[PDB]
């Protein structure tokens, strides 16, 4: 398995066209903010 | 670094807008004599550099 391609399925809001992200930023999906530490309601952006 | 190029009496006027990642860049120069403000008078600026910088920008600083 190659797992060195990524993708990102965790984003609050869509992209405008040509708009490329490169943000490491926790998503935030609880009401619960997240300071930087991933866990419960709180996911990498990224997915490989 | 994705790019890199190398190439009161003057009044410098700039126009910089980001549209869809193209950073684009209008300038004029023109001489004056005024210690107030700028000069009341009409001007047009013309474009000089287009760069695709695909850079969110929100904030900027002037440097002297
Ligand atoms: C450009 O960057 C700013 C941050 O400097 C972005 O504003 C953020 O937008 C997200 C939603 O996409 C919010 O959750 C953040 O709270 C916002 N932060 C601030 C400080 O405003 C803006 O969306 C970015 N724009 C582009 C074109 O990516």
């Amino acid at each position: 398995g190659n797992y060195n391609y990524l993708y990102r399925l965790f984003r609050k809001s869509n992209l405008k066209p040509f708009e490329r992200d490169i943000s490491t930023e926790i998503y935030q999906a609880g009401s619960t903010p997240c300071n930087g530490v991933e866990g419960f309601n709180c996911y990498f952006p990224l997915q490989s | 670094c994705t790019f890199e190029y190398v190439s009161f009496k003057n009044l410098r006027e700039f126009v910089f807008k980001n549209i869809d990642g193209y950073f684009k860049i209008y300038s004029k120069h023109t001489p004056i004599n005024l210690v107030r403000d700028l000069p009341q008078g009409f001007s047009a600026l013309e474009p000089l550099v287009d760069l695709p910088i695909g850079i969110n920008i929100t904030r900027f600083q002037t440097l002297l």
